[PDB]
């Protein structure tokens, strides 16, 4: 009943307060930050620019890359007054963008679900990654991972007829043979930062304050490089998620 | 707390399965 | 010796929601300490109880965080919210924003009204909740027969109105997916006219917010029909 | 009990129509030193721990629902108006602090209208798109004129194109989820807020990040009968809560 | 602050010593010899010179061999004033070498990572070996292993239509069939020596002191011979590694 | 009876960093005894604390294990190291050599200076550490405003200067992978001129070494961009 | 000490899984 | 009660394996 919104808050009632009624509440857990975000969701896909026997090289094709950034937020070959520089590794973008004329598909990669619904300012967690084959041919593929901020080491094949990506002390994966088609695994919160920005970082990324405003540095879970004969759908999963400082969700269009 | 419901849920040691939580101060 | 095993028909299968974990490839990694942080929360449900704004449509059909009243008793209702998470005037409230990610709900909805007209203004309103079965009310008189409360203006600026959870089923679907369309209506009427003195703005604005009440819960996490902001 | 006073060093706010002090995240900056810095911090500078009272804006009948002004921190107090606090801040790499604020605005019993006064972490303060670089303009400066709401709050892109949305999007229909209070002409002439220290890191490289923003937004339009005092200002008393400084050096030339 | 380097060492300080500051140290284990080297890395690859049904024979092809030496250090068909003698089993070399005109690939096989970073004079450990298929065809392959110093027994097929390599009491592996594509296993520190030279052995390998200076004898983990229809990438992994007597790491080029 | 098993989607997959062991094919093999050995160590981190040489560039641009000073007070700084593992004058120190195999660091860097000029020579230097935010110092006067220490020549030949770990984040990236380029600078200045008597070499050389301080740590083992020695 | 984080980590006996450490003297 | 005859019958926690029975009143 009667109250005062001015003070920053109000009585949070149930039927029994103003009327001859009562609390109808039942136990229920499924609405918890952790449990809720703890399910798999696609953010993009990987397409090999080259064989399992050669030297790897950044490669784009119809918005598809042979390498991808592990973050919920939007990403893509770095943008430029003259167009996204496709000869390079993807980076975090500040907005979502149509692949072409019509809205879909998207040029950018990201967790659309998480974007349309991230009721919070900061978050953190571990990331469980799943890489599933889109094709039906006996697979021969190599996958390389690296933590946020690490050298891409996108150098030349040392050993002929073998995959350059496999040539590293970093965590790499080798998948090959009939029936062997999906890669699954989990990586640690590997960022230099204490917590990550769910949406926006109200500051410059460089000391000169001239560049990339709104994007926090190393605000991601590292990245993936692929090589071999198979393209794959890539999904992420929020492990032991934690969120802070509540904020507004993505706007929804009012009915005409 | 999260979406995990398996009993035999150890196999890999805890410290390997998850980032290690530690408090600066 | 090796253990003999029976390999189940469902092998090699991947489950988006599999209740189990997978292989760790970068172990013993410490998670950058964040003990300094404040503002943390665990349950999406709480966000639901924070009252946020209802979008009220204008003739030229554009939205306001409120509605207006004056020195008259409009024969019809001032505003009318349809108790239904899917419902549109809520399209943009935290309550609805969270609710669209879940299949079912239970419990009370709380409608919050805040009078922003001048201190010198007075008057009374009749807020009501009408359950289905006899159709939606078309007159204060009818509304008055269902669940209602009188709101009196005065020193205290606001009013919390609770739409009771009255239903056949223990739960209710959160979305207009096919058509039983609703779970009744919340209607606001003038009981007595807004009254005041000369020198006072004749048209007062009443802020309209909505939120999940105390009893309230959501369940079964799902995906909404995908959308694109305007 | 609607009459209250608050003192801070050689400064003191005062009000006869308060509705209490809303304390965000239910807690305050305690002035702890950052575990990320080896050097003993400079703290507890009385001269720097007070209310800096300044002008916010002129509220008129013209402004509409959700029109607003954004005030960035610490930035807005990093220069001259910040006195000793700004002076000390300019000479340190890192700063970690909370904020205690009082927003002031009076009218009369014959006036109508209402404001949403609140504080948000990581809230977009960019003014416009810088022609050439594909970046914002004056992120760290306070709005000098009311800002119109977006009919469809999808944010601001810098690539000069439109479509979908930007990460700097802010959906006003839900602004009340942030720590706040409502300033209602018929109820009160002041609002009192307070926030802790939050951020992506244990302490802040302030020079390049406005982690907190003080926002004043209109809810219901200002209204008054002819003859009624037409001139209405909105001012504010801002105070740094337990500022803690690290990484002393030659001075950053905000100027 | 003030000290004296002459004596062979100096105060190893933290901020709190010279100034009004303090120790900012956090717990952390990932920098340990054992843990660090305990990850897989490619050293070369194996290419079959012949069927699974025939008599095995040393065979080279575009720097690829049907046999390889298990050591981090550089190796290859034995060098000669007239060129590497390719009709023979690989041996330890004293330097790394380009396969051809440009730097890469390499003619020699080795753990490039371990070479660019072995801050120690001697080491020891067990060796975990992984042999991964580079191709996609139903595999039919045999792999033979032997400890350092053992007879190559690279003799003729005793039983017709079968693999000569499989004809031994030594540890051998048989892999065949769709989906069956990788071989994994671990071998013991099998050297006659107490510890191994991480880089250099400042002495002659023969009593006559005329030959192979810088290379310690039996300073390896044995070797691999392959036969069948499939080529494979070969990686090694340092198990329960131990190092001794610290020394300088491979030089890094000063910026022009 | 056989145990029924659910075969996970990720089968047949190989993990370079898999936290587990594999099959043993030559068991019961004794590891040649090495109990006689000395010089053993367990933590790469220790190598990090052993001071090694900084590579100081000459006009014709070639490197020296040191820098020179004389009977003058150069208006500008004598040498300046950029606190940044990736940084080049350290390119070849054990500290950097180890650090490039790890993704992040924390703690103090210790800069060691050794005076090798003649016993008869005297003088004083001003070593300083400047954190970012106001740009790198361009004058002794400015440097003097940041963290600093005065180094006095005398009987004792050397000096250990600690660049404090002052930072927003609990950790810092070890590599110049994209561009925030640095974490401040270490600058060396003359406070007073090197003074001396006739018959003494007028130009003294100061050995410059660097090492990880006590507080210091590294984490997340990785691979550097591959290289080839000149 | 090394990069191994599995609980059920025995299956193969120790002496088979690893070279046997023994001290000459 | 139903057509289930396996001893080691847990693996997945009960609450995950089955809908949770709860009485309104």
């Amino acid at each position: 009943g009667s109250d005062n919104a001015e003070k920053g808050k109000v009585s949070n009632d149930d039927a029994s307060v103003d009327f001859v009624a009562e609390p109808v509440k039942l136990p229920e857990n499924q609405t918890r930050v952790a449990f809720f975000y703890d399910r798999a969701v696609p953010i993009g896909m990987l397409r090999p620019g080259q064989n399992i026997e050669s030297t790897f090289v950044y490669q784009e094709n119809d918005l598809r890359l042979n390498c991808l950034l592990l973050t919920p937020l939007p990403s893509f070959c770095p943008d430029s007054t003259s167009g996204p520089v496709k000869t390079k590794a993807p980076v975090q973008w500040r907005w979502v963008r149509s692949g072409g004329t019509t809205n879909f598909p998207l040029m950018t990669k990201q967790d659309y679900a998480f974007l349309c619904f991230s009721p919070f300012t900061y978050y953190k967690c571990d990331l469980e990654v799943t890489v599933s084959a889109l094709g039906t041919d006996t697979v021969a593929s190599v996958l390389r991972w690296a933590p946020t901020g690490a050298p891409a080491d996108v150098t030349d094949q040392l050993i002929g007829y073998t995959p350059s990506l496999g040539e590293t002390r970093n965590p790499h994966m080798w998948l090959v043979g009939a029936g062997n088609t999906q890669i699954s695994f989990v990586v640690p919160y590997n960022s230099p930062l204490s917590v990550l920005p769910a949406a926006w970082f109200n500051g410059w990324s460089d000391f000169g304050n001239t560049k990339d405003f709104g994007v926090a540095p190393n605000a991601d879970f590292g990245r993936l490089w692929i090589q071999g004969n198979t393209s794959a759908s890539v999904r992420i999963r929020y492990k032991k998620m934690k969120v802070f400082c509540p904020r507004p969700t993505l706007f929804f269009p009012w009915p005409v | 707390s999260g979406n995990e419901g398996v009993i035999i849920n150890n196999f890999y040691s805890n410290q390997y399965q998850n980032s290690i939580d530690l408090s600066a101060s | 010796s090796p253990i003999a095993v029976t390999v189940r028909e469902h092998k090699g299968c991947f489950y988006s929601t599999n209740p189990d974990t997978t292989v760790p490839i970068y172990g013993k990694t410490i998670s950058t300490p964040n003990d300094y942080m404040c503002g943390e929360f665990s349950d999406l449900l709480e966000l639901c109880k924070l009252p946020t704004f209802l979008g009220n449509p204008n003739s030229n059909n554009k939205r306001y965080p409120y509605f207006s009243a004056t020195n008259s008793v409009p024969t019809t209702s001032l505003v009318d919210y349809q108790v239904a998470l899917s419902c549109s005037c809520m399209c943009n409230s935290m309550l609805a924003a969270v609710a669209r990610n879940f299949n079912q709900y239970r419990g009370s909805l709380n409608f919050l009204f805040v009078f922003t007209g001048a201190a010198m203004v007075k008057g009374k309103f009749l807020i009501a909740y009408t359950p289905p079965g006899a159709g939606k009310p078309t007159t204060r008189d009818q509304a008055m027969q269902a669940t209602y409360a009188i709101w009196d203006l005065g020193l205290n600026s606001s009013f919390v109105f609770t739409a009771p959870f009255i239903s056949p089923t223990h739960y209710r679907q959160t979305s207009y997916t096919s058509a039983a369309s609703v779970d009744g209506w919340v209607t606001v009427w003038q009981l007595t006219p807004l009254t005041y003195p000369s020198g006072t703005p004749v048209n007062s604005d009443i802020l309209t917010l909505v939120s999940a009440g105390d009893d309230f819960t959501l369940r079964m996490p799902i995906s909404p029909t995908k959308w694109v902001p305007q | 009990d609607r009459v209250a006073s608050d003192k801070a060093g050689n400064s003191a706010t005062n009000t006869q129509s308060t509705v209490g002090r809303l304390c965000g995240y239910g807690e305050a900056h305690h002035g702890e030193h950052p575990a990320s810095c080896a050097d003993t911090a400079t703290d507890k500078v009385l001269a720097a721990e007070r209310y800096y009272t300044i002008d916010l804006a002129s509220w008129t009948t013209t402004q509409e629902a959700f029109s607003h002004i954004r005030i960035p921190l610490p930035h807005v107090l990093a220069g001259e108006d910040g006195g000793v606090f700004g002076a000390t801040l300019r000479r340190h790499y890192l700063c970690k602090t909370g904020w205690r604020v009082q927003v002031q605005c009076n009218a009369s019993q014959f006036h109508a209208g209402s404001l949403l006064v609140f504080m948000a972490p990581e809230f977009y303060t960019g003014k416009g798109t810088k022609t050439g670089d594909m970046e914002p303009t004056d992120p760290f400066t306070m709005d000098t004129t009311w800002r119109a709401p977006q009919g469809a709050p999808t944010g601001y892109r810098y690539d000069s194109r439109t479509g979908f949305f930007a990460m700097n999007h802010q959906n006003q229909w839900q602004w009340t989820v942030y720590p706040h209070q409502i300033l209602n002409l018929r109820t009160n002439t002041t609002v009192d807020l307070e926030v802790p220290y939050v951020n992506i890191a244990p302490t802040s490289s302030w020079t390049q990040h406005a982690n907190w923003t003080l926002v004043v937004a209109v809810f219901s339009p200002l209204q008054y009968a002819s003859g009624s005092s037409s001139d209405v200002q909105i001012t504010a008393s801002i105070q740094p809560v337990n500022p803690v400084f690290n990484g002393l050096r030659h001075e950053t030339v905000i100027a």
